[PDB]
């Protein structure tokens, strides 16, 4: 057994670290992923303030998915209130989600292709260059994140931290010509998306029928299970997401307990295993100690008294029995969501009714009890809960889709050439913001 | 008269378009079908006209008898699927009261109403309250399923923002409300056809009493025939009475000379598939509803 | 020597196909001794219609499907005797009510019977047409084209009516009851029509027929089993013989 | 890439071919397996038409599986209407269900087994000869099938369009002896289904331990991965089926989107490979135009944005996550459901009342609402949707099981030889006439 280190990771969202004990062939043994970003602690600083000023303050955890932290925020504080919003708000909402799911997966195409193999060819993509085909696909990938950045902007408010979601519905309903105009760009998005998928699963499937690719010059070995682990999957829903005023929630609160890293982690090691050449500037030195259960900034949390995947896999598996597993598999899963993203906006906007009230006529102001509410997040199931109580929040706690990925992603890793353990850890589209909150 | 072989018998041909802005705003063309349907009741020539009315789906028509200039300009534009016009032709004339029915539709649509007037079949009155008929150009017509695999599929855009669709120079046109234009090929939608309009063997509704369509003419203007005595004095009386901007056709391009050569290719090719119906099966054929 | 049978799938449900296999043991004794199955797209990998002693043929033409209208013409070239199977092969049935407008073929509008299209030998009527009937269409094809002239004779006589229905005409309905029994001066009251319609269409009131039009799905069914539409005494009177005949056929 | 095309396909319901593009190898890279039977538009020529004739229409959709059809389309205008059926009409619609599962899954060994072998030899079954041990197998399928039939006539008043089913329940209950008599042959069947699922899954293991197959001639290699697709699967009961009067319905009409062959077909291809050989006939000719998306005669079905597969598969896997995938893994997930056919019948008899009622006292006219039914035909989920208003229907839908599989099939060509293309779409027992409706 030999310790090394690659910090920090890279293509994926904010800042962590794989910590990795490998065999004498250089194939991780056991390996940690783990946050290194620094707790900003909003579930603590939320103690105290309005039921309003919580959710855009959770939004501002992530700006990849601040949908889904500024609607599963104002869905908990909904829930502990026991407040009913419209069906023009919540239809808004949906449509709100579905935009941001086409714009994030779109964005994960972006940091993902680097790994991935022009098919049939030992060149790699080069999105950056001006040659083809590298620049045709950055083009529909920048269309389909235009439209889907527009939708959002149109029915929340904003693209990035939308404005419209409130307690009890939105602010503003849309105008028809607003209306129109979203089912126009859905229409486009639609063709582009499929497009896309098909070149995604290309890509893809070409990456399953090699046996190597290349790392820093060197040729590294494809095992054919990349990517397994036996923690089993965890959904709310396809789409959107679920909430404790449903009649039948789709998730369980008894089942899920959080822990520190402590449970989960390796405790000290000693890196004595450098590669300077690792792209592009080398791996941890020789010599450095590391500590994952005290280094790692997220807490664990657990269903069934183990960590789960989250994600498109998982939301496929729940709900169609999808039965393939690890990195291609979980590559897979995510391009298959972009159709149901246009067809859902298009089928809300034909029931959207603009003239339609988007304000409960009632906010209640909680008595402290708790509500909880989960948001399919581009990256998994986003649950946050929260007890409010003459307006404010009393208790809050958010359980973050990369928060969860994260201890499972590390069992994953078992198996894998250290040096692909990153494409690993891309497959989960982490957002390490989003983890550590 | 001319008594052409292909454009049916007429009086004269002329380009037209109305002097009446508000009714060129949504006006598919010259806003002729408009035009003469709401001078005709302001003048009492009519007292009701049958209109392809808005329906309850998008671009869906709705056959209605429209009694006031609102109603009628509730029609304005092509649907171009099947609008059942003639079911609403007996009851204008019974709950409706009418003396003197308008009727609006194309070339089929304008038979049926002189078939009825010649060989009423549990018609009733209706051969004498039949006022005033002005007919469509039509190549063709669709189910409303082909037309929503038309706008949806191949020119990719929802039909809750069409604002205008046009059959014209080999493609069918989509424009939407916020500005966009699409386009598919006429070939692409061939499949897609009303089976019954294979057999047709009028293009610029012979039958009519004024006769009214696109091809001919420049955009914002219409190809006009004035076919009967009828048509011809309301035709006449609204001109002078400033309704129409005119111009003789055959100083217009492409004009006449477009014109005659598209209705012979539509009654060529229905002609023979007419006659490939005698000889359709193996020792039988199909029915010739012409024979 | 074994006569060439296809099964020849228009525009049916593949029921008169079920229905010929619910013969059991009595289908396979057929193909053992009788019958060559030479054609059969649900049952056997023969692509294109072969010749044909007799083509079973169920399923009514779409005019506007290009290969349906070739295929029902091939097999009149390539078949001695042509049966229309089932009602909507006879009758055209539930696609009489066909009026297009359904994706991905909105144009898809119009169906005839095969009759419409090719002479027909041979209706086997009924939706679904049952088992016995198509057994006994079978044997005695086979006996018309197989065996001693006493046979020959049999086998003739007992098709007759169902020639006769061939000639008749291609339309079906409740109706054909009114048309050609009761307005005829025919009716005697037996409800055999009400046993044999398949959606309960009929009852009797005061012992004569009464039609539910709008459940009648226009199959043909019940001028067929009604006894003074055809009533052929040379054949029916001789049941016994004839049913012994058909059994031994049979037998094992 | 070439383009060879099998016209027609045979050994399944229908009218159906497969345009198929394949690599050097003649390796299936993207296949369509589409409809060209006739739509016969029973959807749109319902509209107007009464509820009761409706469902007696539908049913001459498919002579295999009309109680499918009959049963959905009753329950759909009954879950419009608000109409709750007595118990024991239900009972007899439960037998009538059950039997008819039967016969279709023992005619479906009859078109599955010409292209397997008796086990451990290189003969493949001929079922027409008169030899063993193929005389054995057909004469126990025979007698599988006509008291299949029996029972279905008995409760069902026909095997064939059963005219039993009427809105609200059934025309008739069944004397002491018919209940008797059923019993008594359930107990036959439950043998004889008993010998023939072992039999078949003895047929299909030995499938699996094959390396190749003879097609015309020609020694075929089978995949290990014959017939896997990444679509998962879709079922509403292991049984018998779901409606929108239930109170925990289990089928969500919100997650479901039908669009036209265009979104997931090929356009325009031209044949360039022919092989005159494939039995018996040939494949189609060179230089033939084809173009899946114009000439394919189905709508798509999806569920979450995606084709999905249905059947016994899809129900094991749904409902005792039943983990295996591809054709033959579909071929023994069907010969499994045989004997809950016969325990159900033997059970639904037990508790049948022979003098109880079985048509509801009031059968209310409609109003315009919405009601769905889904039914578990034999090769999966069924599911009629309707709005019934004064007793006419003024709105129908139908998403058929096949219709729903031929783009799923369609995926799953990948991989195969096109030669044992076929053996992929019979592993999903298509009916075509169904699809199509
Ligand atoms: C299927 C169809 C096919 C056509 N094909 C041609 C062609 O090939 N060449 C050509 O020059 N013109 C064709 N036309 C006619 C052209 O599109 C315009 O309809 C015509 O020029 C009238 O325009 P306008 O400005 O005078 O009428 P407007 O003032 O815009 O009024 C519209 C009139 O059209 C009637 N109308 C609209 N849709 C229908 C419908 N489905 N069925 C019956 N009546 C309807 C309305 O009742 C009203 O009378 C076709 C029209 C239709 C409906
Ligand atoms: S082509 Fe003839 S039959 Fe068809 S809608 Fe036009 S005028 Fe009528
Ligand atoms: S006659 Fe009846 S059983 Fe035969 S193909 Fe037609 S619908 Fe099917
Ligand atoms: S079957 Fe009997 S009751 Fe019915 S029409 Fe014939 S003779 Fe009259
Ligand atoms: S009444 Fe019944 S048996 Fe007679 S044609 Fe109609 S459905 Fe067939
Ligand atoms: S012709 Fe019978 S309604
Ligand atoms: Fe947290
Ligand atoms: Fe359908």
């Amino acid at each position: 057994t030999k310790v090394v280190e690659i910090s920090p990771t890279t293509r994926l969202e904010g800042h962590s670290k794989l910590t990795l004990k490998v065999n004498d062939q250089g194939i991780v043994e056991r390996g940690d992923w783990l946050s290194i970003t620094p707790v900003r602690g909003i579930e603590k600083l939320a103690i105290g303030k309005t039921m309003e000023q919580v959710p855009k303050i959770a939004s501002r955890v992530c700006g990849i998915c601040p949908i889904a932290h500024t609607l599963a925020s104002t869905e908990a504080m909904e829930a502990s209130i026991g407040c009913e919003i419209p069906t023009d708000a919540k239809l808004l909402r949906i449509i709100l989600h579905a935009a941001n799911r086409i714009h994030s997966h779109a964005l994960h195409n972006i940091l993902i292709l680097p790994d991935f193999y022009i098919p049939g060819t030992e060149k790699k993509f080069n999105l950056f260059a001006n040659e083809q085909p590298a620049r045709s696909v950055m083009a529909r990938i920048v269309r389909i994140r235009e439209i889907a950045q527009t939708i959002a902007a149109i029915a929340g408010g904003e693209a990035i931290h939308p404005s419209n979601p409130r307690i009890g519905g939105m602010y503003h309903n849309v105008s028809p010509r607003a209306k129109q105009k979203m089912a126009d760009l859905a229409k486009e998005c639609l063709v582009l998306v499929h497009e896309q998928m098909e070149f995604m699963l290309d890509v893809i499937r070409n990456m399953q029928n090699r046996e190597f690719v290349e790392v820093g010059g060197k040729q590294i070995p494809l095992p054919k299970k990349l990517g397994y682990h036996n923690q089993g999957v965890m959904a709310t829903a396809p789409m959107y997401g679920s909430s404790s005023l449903d009649d039948n929630p789709t998730w369980d609160f008894t089942r899920w307990k959080e822990t520190r890293p402590w449970d989960w982690y390796m405790g000290e090691v000693t890196i004595d295993l450098e590669d300077p050449s690792y792209p592009i500037g080398g791996t941890t030195k020789v010599g450095t100690k590391a500590n994952p259960q005290m280094e790692s900034c997220t807490g664990v949390p657990t269903y069934d008294g183990q960590p789960v995947e989250v994600g498109p896999r998982a939301r496929l598996a729940t709900f169609k029995n999808f039965d393939e597993k690890g990195t291609f598999a979980q590559h897979i899963a995510r391009q298959m969501e972009y159709p149901d993203c246009c067809y859902t906006i298009l089928n809300c906007l034909d029931n959207l009714n603009t003239s339609g009230k988007v304000l409960a006529d009632h906010i209640p102001q909680g008595d402290g009890s708790m509500g909880w509410a989960a948001n399919e997040a581009p990256r998994g199931s986003n649950i946050h809960l929260a007890r409010v109580k003459d307006g404010k929040v009393r208790w809050y706690d958010m359980l973050v889709p990369t928060t969860w990925n994260f201890p499972t992603c590390s069992r994953a890793l078992t198996g894998a050439p250290w040096q692909i353990a990153e494409m690993v850890v891309r497959a989960y589209d982490p957002c390490v913001s989003c983890a550590t909150h | 008269m001319i008594e052409d072989p292909y454009l049916g018998k007429y009086v004269t041909c002329v380009s037209a378009r109305s002097t009446d802005k508000e009714i060129l705003k949504k006006a598919q063309d010259g806003g002729i079908a408009t035009a003469l349907m709401v001078y005709a009741l302001e003048e009492g020539f009519i007292d009701g006209t049958i209109v392809a009315g808005e329906g309850d789906k998008p671009w869906q028509p709705k056959p209605v008898v429209a009694m006031t200039r609102e109603d009628i300009l509730k029609a304005r534009g092509t649907r171009y699927n099947i609008s059942p016009q003639i079911s609403w032709l007996k009851e204008a004339t019974r709950s409706f009261g009418l003396d003197k029915v308008g009727v609006t539709g194309v070339c089929c649509q304008m038979q049926a109403v002189r078939k009825a007037q010649l060989y009423p079949i549990n018609m009733r009155d209706v051969p004498g309250k039949v006022a005033f008929t002005v007919g469509l150009f039509c190549m063709e017509n669709f189910s409303y399923k082909s037309l929503q695999s038309i706008v949806e599929d191949h020119a990719n855009q929802s039909l809750g923002s069409v604002k205008k669709m046009e059959i014209t120079k080999g493609k069918f046109w989509v424009y939407t409300e916020r500005g966009n234009v699409a386009t598919v090929p006429l070939k692409a939608t061939h499949k897609y056809e009303q089976p019954g309009c294979h057999v047709c063997l009028d293009y610029v509704s012979n039958l009519a009493d004024i006769s009214t369509g696109s091809v001919g003419s420049p955009d914002g203007w219409s190809t006009v025939f004035i076919r009967t005595k009828v048509g011809n004095e309301i035709w006449s009386k609204a001109v002078a009475d400033g309704m129409f901007e005119t111009k003789p056709i055959e100083e217009v391009k492409p004009g006449l000379d477009l014109l005659r050569k598209l209705a012979k290719q539509k009654i060529d090719k229905n002609q023979k598939t007419v006659e490939e119906r005698k000889t359709f099966g193996i020792n039988k054929g199909l029915r010739n509803p012409y024979a | 020597n074994k006569i060439k049978i296809g099964h020849v799938h228009m525009s049916g449900c593949t029921g008169c196909l079920v229905s010929l296999a619910d013969n059991n043991l009595g289908l396979i004794k057929i193909l053992d001794d009788y019958a060559d199955l030479v054609y059969c797209l649900t049952l056997a990998d023969v692509r294109h219609i072969p010749e044909m002693d007799v083509a079973l043929v169920e399923g009514s033409v779409c005019l506007q499907d290009h290969e349906s209208v070739e295929d029902i013409k091939e097999t009149r070239k390539k078949s001695k005797i042509v049966v229309a199977l089932g009602s909507c092969a006879c009758y055209g049935n539930i696609t009489r009510f066909s009026r297009g407008g359904q994706h991905n073929q909105p144009q898809h509008e119009s169906y005839l019977p095969i009759g419409d299209l090719i002479d027909v030998d041979v209706y086997i009527p009924g939706c679904p047409p049952s088992p016995e009937l198509i057994r006994n269409v079978a044997v005695m094809a086979y006996l018309l084209l197989e065996g001693n002239e006493e046979q020959k004779e049999l086998a003739g006589k007992y098709l007759k009516p169902l020639m006769d229905l061939a000639k008749r005409g291609t339309s079906g309905c409740f109706c054909d009851l009114m048309y050609d029994v009761i307005n005829q001066g025919l009716c005697m009251g037996c409800g055999t029509c009400a046993a044999s319609c398949p959606v309960h269409a009929i009852t009797l009131e005061f012992g004569k027929p009464q039609g539910e039009r709008d459940l009648c799905i226009k199959c043909g069914s019940c001028y067929g089993a009604c006894p003074r539409s055809f009533f052929n005494l040379d054949v029916i009177s001789e049941f016994e013989n004839i049913s012994e005949i058909i059994a031994k056929a049979l037998k094992d």
